């Protein structure tokens, strides 16, 4: 009569002859609907020199099949039971833009089950994407970084992705302190690769974010902009005192060490140059 | 150290009256998080202090609602709605902003009523003390109000201040009065050389000082 | 929760005194224990707080080098070694639990009285206080029972088994040279004193002294 | 001898199951009482905002199917069991970085005859707490850490604290860092009605002498010369060397104190602001 | 021995011997066999954990094999890597001695069930590898008992105390001799006459040199406020002067 004893009989009955690798669908032509969603726990780091954004992401995947249904009024009114995700079929959602990271959901959290066949699954993950860092107006910069989620071994005929939320949820967001997310947009797309004939769906999440500029404008640009006000100062010094070359060499070596310092923080991208680097080279020439 | 200044020092208020007490700090005691951590303590005669107000914008769990606390970032005020017989005692402030922590100065609080006629009585030494070889003259002044009163000792018309012990109690509960004892201790050899010993009391409720004198040789 | 302290302690000036603080009913080694000093005259000044888990101690800038706390994790007991003690620190010591920046100071101790004076043992005394010879007979008259030269506190000076309890007065203890001198008084109608037998009784548990002496007119 | 039969009777997969959670009387909540104990705060990397600590978390819960008749099995009171096989309610950080979530050792659990289980594994935790760097170094750090079952909501299990304060009976003095108070509070979300969790708040104070002697004394020592360069006689012709060297030293200290401070653009370290202000002063001096 | 992080990383062979009643047999019936070797996963294993870990393993996860004798004796020798966290006391830098403790013991058993007995009074050093910079002066083992908050019984433990010394020649040839050599110029500038006009150069150069040396030595010693390094005090002294 106990609830646990009834749930045990249910779990023994449904897993009796159930397969994992068989795609659960009524007919071959019928499809499934994988409602997909994201949540950001925190924004760990954006290493621009290595071009790597490290994010902590809760992935929400909801779907349903026909084999895991039952009746709740027959088993002492049980509706939602929890089971390890290794025993039931698990759709493989992989990101294409990985760079020295995890391609999968290796944590293998548990998954819920309702009485009608609906199933919900929420694995935490640590992703490391590679986005093109555009550093021109340093530090007053906006970064546009993308991730490309999608199915791997199934076409659009079998699996069709549907974005659950139009915007990335931020109810549990942790303020990193240096980076604030301006907006996050998820777009559904379809492509066709060289391997195959069918088209494959995917979802592109684009984060447009800004850098909080106070930390760098108080430690990097203000000292160099202050010491650059000496290059024109040296001419007014009289010649007979005999220390103008000292001031000149001091300014030059100081600004050169500064410049060589700034190249450790911005990427080694050749498509564009930072405005600060151009200003520093200008000042070195003069 | 952030010193604390309480106003007033003693505030006699009758049963049912509203009383407000201010407690100022020498510096700003607001924490960077935005909450001011101040404690109000109530000490009764002969017992351990009790709690009434912690985190002034909040109220203690166990104290009735008649107490209230408020104030700006620096000036603080504790208010009572209706003073009961139980609220007698001393209030204390406690700041919890900077290290180290410190208390206040102590605010005395009792009840107030009309004046009263002071009862003065002088007692010369007894025969057992004369057998011992001393002389203790005891001047009681009971059931008077307020505390504004002075006791003076005269020997043959000359003021005497050495050997005077002045003691006083707190405000009693059943009559709401004050008491004061003045003890004068001398040797028996000095008791046989002087003639007139006088305890005089000057109080507001008497235009003339109450005089109680006695002679040795009669 | 519950707190216990040590009993009364006396010692000659210059020596060391160690008092204990026992705590039960909670996680003893989880938050701060601070002690409060109360001079019998006025004011509340702290002596410091310690964390029985770590060796984190702090002191007020005024009482540096006067006290040194010590904590034990096995037995839930906090001790305090005392430096060279002078006649200006004879006060009552408390103990209390405290947790900064959050809910704090919800319970206390019971109090520990320490008295420091050059004395060994002095029994309490009998010396009645008889009225003056030249006095006008009024409707009422005050009485007197004096006690001199006893150490240490407390003593119980009462009337005949509580028969005369209305109008009694018990003063605080005040020194004269080195010991304590107290008096008890009460107002009784003059129409009863020459008839009713009244005797003040003195009880001293610390010395086991139960002495009474009848007061008779002159 | 009887211990083996007792264990095989309790842990028989035909009778006892792991994937399901115990409950009785129509989905009653199984109360879980957890409390934490800080072994020693071993490190706080402020640059990466990572507090690495050692934790012993004790968990108590009542379970009915693990009971046995105590009179039959030679009057045994408590039995040790492995953690992997018996059911265990997941209790894991949320704000944890470094990916690692669950406990490390998976120690044995004590099971009484009434049904109460009492289990405590060791753990090392890497919490991520924001660094309130305003009064450097005379600062108080406020690091929050959350406990919540990632697999169960407030429909099957409910978490209740045993003691209002984290225990420190096993604490050892950390050295640089010093604890102040360890309050824990059970949060509740009325909007969701399912979000339940426990937050422990570590308020820590840095011992100031080390960074003082290391940085503050050289800083003020070299900056006390900005107002001094003018007293030098001008005919000697040596103002330039001294003043430029002072400015260079101030820039070096600024860069160093910016590299040691966590890169949070929300607030300004007071020492850095003071140094920037005296740097502007010394460049007005050089001009 | 990372003193900046206060972590000692050691490689440890653990030797655990005991005996039980179930695994006994008769050698005379099985063609005179005495000892057989079996994987430790199949037989019972006592839980030996160290309490003083910091970002490392809590156990013997390698799971070596184990011997078995005819009378029931069992011997088990797993190797492991341990990362202790010991309080580094740096006052007489670099002429320093370090005292670091590792605390081993059972976890889910009281003294009434499992009792530890140290096999050797001193730690064996037959296969020690001389690192070159640290030499082990002595390693002492102590058997203690405690009583924790959880429980009523008492729990045993074994405390291993390593007292070791640092070989001083490297830091005294590359770190203290340069600063002690350039500290002999702070008095030299006064003898320099003022007419030539270069004394401020020497002074500021010496000051920045000591500043650079101090900010360098602040990296090799731990950030521990309990005591001060003697070299740091001397450097700040000379900087004030
Ligand atoms: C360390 O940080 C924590 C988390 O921010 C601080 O806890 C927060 O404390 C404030 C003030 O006590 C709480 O605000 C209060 O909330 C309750 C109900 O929401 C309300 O009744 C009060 O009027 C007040 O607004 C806040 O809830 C709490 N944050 C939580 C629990 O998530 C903590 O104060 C910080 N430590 C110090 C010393 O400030
Ligand atoms: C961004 C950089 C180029 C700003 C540099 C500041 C100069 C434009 C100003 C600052 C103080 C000025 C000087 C102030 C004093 C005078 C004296 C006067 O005789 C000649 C110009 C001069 C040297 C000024 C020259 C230009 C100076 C260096
Ligand atoms: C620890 C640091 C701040 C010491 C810096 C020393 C100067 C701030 C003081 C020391 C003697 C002072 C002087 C004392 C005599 C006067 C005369 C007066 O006319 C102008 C300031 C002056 C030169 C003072 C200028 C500044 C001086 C050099
Ligand atoms: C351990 C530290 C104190 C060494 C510092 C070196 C000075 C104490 C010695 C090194 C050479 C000496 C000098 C050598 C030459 C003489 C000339 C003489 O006339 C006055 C002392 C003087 C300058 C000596 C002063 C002190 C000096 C600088
Ligand atoms: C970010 O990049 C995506 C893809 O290139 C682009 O479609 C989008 O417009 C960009 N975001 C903004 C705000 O320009
Ligand atoms: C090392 O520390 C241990 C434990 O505190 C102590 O027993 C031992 O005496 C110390 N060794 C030395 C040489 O001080
Ligand atoms: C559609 N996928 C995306 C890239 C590879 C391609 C694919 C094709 C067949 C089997 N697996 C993967
Ligand atoms: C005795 N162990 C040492 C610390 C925790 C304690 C313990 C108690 C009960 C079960 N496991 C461990
Ligand atoms: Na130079």
């Amino acid at each position: 009569e106990t609830r646990a004893h009834a749930e045990e009989r249910l779990l023994k009955k449904l897993f009796s002859g159930y397969n994992k690798w068989s795609r659960p669908v009524a007919n071959i032509s019928d499809v499934v609907l994988v409602r997909f969603g994201l949540s950001i726990a925190q924004l760990i780091d954006v290493d621009e020199k290595n071009q790597m954004m490290t994010t902590n992401v809760w992935v929400k995947q909801e779907w349903h099949d026909y084999k895991l249904r039952w009746d709740p009024a027959d088993y002492e009114n049980v509706t939602s039971i929890r089971i390890p995700s290794e025993l039931i079929w698990r759709p493989d959602i992989v990101l294409y833009n990985n760079a020295d990271g995890d391609f999968a959901v290796t944590h293998l959290t548990k998954a819920h089950l309702f009485h009608d066949g609906r199933v919900q699954w929420t694995p935490p993950a640590i992703y490391k994407s590679s986005c093109s860092i555009d550093v021109t107006f340093f530090p007053f910069d906006q970064q546009n970084c993308t991730m490309k989620f999608g199915s791997w071994t199934y076409d659009k005929a079998k699996i069709d992705l549907v974005n659950m939320h139009s915007r990335v949820d931020q109810l549990d967001f942790w303020e990193s302190g240096e980076w604030v997310i301006v907006d996050a947009v998820g777009t559904y797309n379809t492509r066709k690769y060289e391997c195959c004939a069918e088209i494959y769906p995917d979802i592109t999440y684009a984060f447009v974010i800004r850098r909080l500029p106070l930390f760098y404008t108080i430690n990097l640009i203000i000292p160099c902009l202050l010491i650059s006000c000496l290059t024109v100062l040296v001419f007014y010094l009289p010649s007979e005192c005999g220390e103008k070359i000292t001031l000149c060499i001091s300014v030059l070596l100081s600004l050169t060490v500064f410049l060589l310092l700034i190249t450790e923080i911005i990427p080694s991208t050749s498509l564009v140059i930072p405005l600060i680097g151009e200003y520093l080279l200008f000042t070195m020439i003069f | 150290d952030v010193l604390m200044t309480q106003t007033p020092l003693s505030l006699p208020v009758s049963l049912g009256d509203q009383a407000s007490i201010s407690c100022r700090s020498s510096q700003s005691i607001v924490h960077s998080n935005g909450n001011t951590y101040l404690e109000w303590y109530l000490q009764k005669p002969g017992q351990s202090p009790k709690l009434l107000i912690y985190k002034v914008s909040n109220r203690f769990s166990g104290v009735p609602d008649r107490f209230s606390g408020s104030g700006s970032g620096t000036d603080f005020t504790l208010k009572i709605s209706r003073v009961e017989a139980e609220d007698l005692g001393v209030y204390y402030c406690f700041q919890g902003s900077h290290v180290p922590w410190t208390f206040g100065g102590g605010t005395k609080l009792e009840i107030k009523r009309a004046d009263a006629a002071p009862t003065v009585s002088i007692f010369p030494p007894s025969s057992e003390q004369l057998t011992s070889g001393g002389a203790s003259v005891v001047c009681f002044l009971n059931n008077f109000y307020p505390k504004d009163i002075n006791v003076k000792w005269k020997i043959d018309g000359s003021e005497r201040q050495n050997g005077v012990l002045n003691s006083w109690t707190d405000q009693d509960s059943k009559d709401s009065t004050y008491s004061m004892s003045s003890t004068l201790t001398l040797t028996k050899d000095e008791y046989e050389r002087h003639n007139s010993y006088t305890c005089e009391a000057t109080h507001k409720t008497s235009t003339s000082p109450i005089v109680k004198s006695f002679n040795r040789n009669e | 929760v519950q707190l216990q302290q040590s009993g009364a302690e006396v010692m000659k000036p210059g020596a060391s005194v160690k008092i204990s603080c026992k705590g039960t009913g909670y996680t003893f080694s989880s938050y701060w224990i601070e002690w409060v000093k109360q001079r019998p005259g006025h004011g509340l000044e702290r002596i410091g707080e310690i964390l029985p888990g770590s060796g984190s101690t702090n002191y007020n800038e005024k009482f540096r080098g006067k006290a040194t706390f010590t904590a034990d994790k096995s037995s839930k007991t906090a001790y305090m070694q005392l430096s060279s003690l002078t006649s200006e620190d004879s006060a009552v010591y408390y103990c209390a639990r405290y947790l900064p920046y959050y809910y704090a100071m919800d319970y206390w101790g019971q109090g520990t009285s320490v008295t420091v004076s050059s004395a060994k043992t002095t029994p309490p005394s009998v010396y009645p206080l008889a009225p003056g010879s030249a006095a006008q007979t009024n409707s009422m008259v005050t009485l007197g029972c004096l006690v001199k030269g006893y150490f240490p506190e407390p003593v119980t000076v009462t009337w005949n088994s509580g028969s005369l309890s209305s109008g009694v007065h018990t003063f605080p203890a005040v020194l004269q040279s080195d010991l304590y001198t107290l008096s008890s008084s009460v107002t009784v109608p003059s129409s009863t004193w020459p008839s009713e037998t009244v005797t003040c009784n003195v009880a001293h548990p610390a010395s086991s002294t139960k002495v009474d002496k009848k007061i008779v007119p002159r | 001898d009887t211990e083996e039969r007792l264990v095989e009777h309790l842990l028989d997969p035909s009778r006892y199951n792991k994937l399901i959670r115990p409950a009785t009387n129509g989905s009653e909540l199984v109360t879980v009482q957890l409390m934490v104990s800080l072994a020693q705060l071993i490190s706080v990397h402020e640059r990466e905002q990572i507090m690495t600590t050692n934790v012993w978390l004790t968990q108590e819960w009542e379970d009915y199917r693990l009971t046995w008749k105590p009179e039959e099995f030679d009057n045994m009171k408590k039995v040790r069991l492995p953690s992997k096989h018996i059911w265990l309610p997941d209790v894991v950080l949320y704000n944890n970085a470094d990916g690692m979530y669950e406990v490390s050792f998976y120690s044995n659990a004590v099971v009484s005859y009434d049904g109460s289980i009492f289990w405590l594994p060791p753990a090392i935790y890497k919490s991520a707490c924001k660094i309130e760097v305003k009064h450097f170094p005379f600062d108080q750090q406020n690091c929050t850490m959350k406990f919540r079952s990632w697999t169960y909501d407030r429909t099957e299990i409910d978490l209740v604290l045993k003691s209002e304060v984290a225990s420190l009976d096993d604490f050892t003095p950390s050295g640089e860092w010093d604890i102040v108070a360890l309050p824990g509070r059970r949060n509740e979300n009325p909007d969701d009605s399912t979000y339940v969790d426990i937050t422990y708040d570590f308020i820590i104070r840095r011992k100031p002498l080390f960074y003082t002697i290391n940085l503050i004394i050289p800083c003020v020592l070299i900056t006390s010369l900005a107002i001094l360069v003018f007293y030098l006689p001008s005919d000697c012709g040596e103002k330039m060397t001294l003043c430029i060297s002072v400015l260079l030293a101030l820039t070096v200290f600024l860069l160093l104190i910016s590299k040691i401070v966590p890169p949070t653009s929300l607030d300004v370290p007071l020492v850095g602001k003071y140094l920037m202000f005296t740097m502007v002063l010394v460049t007005f001096s050089i001009v």
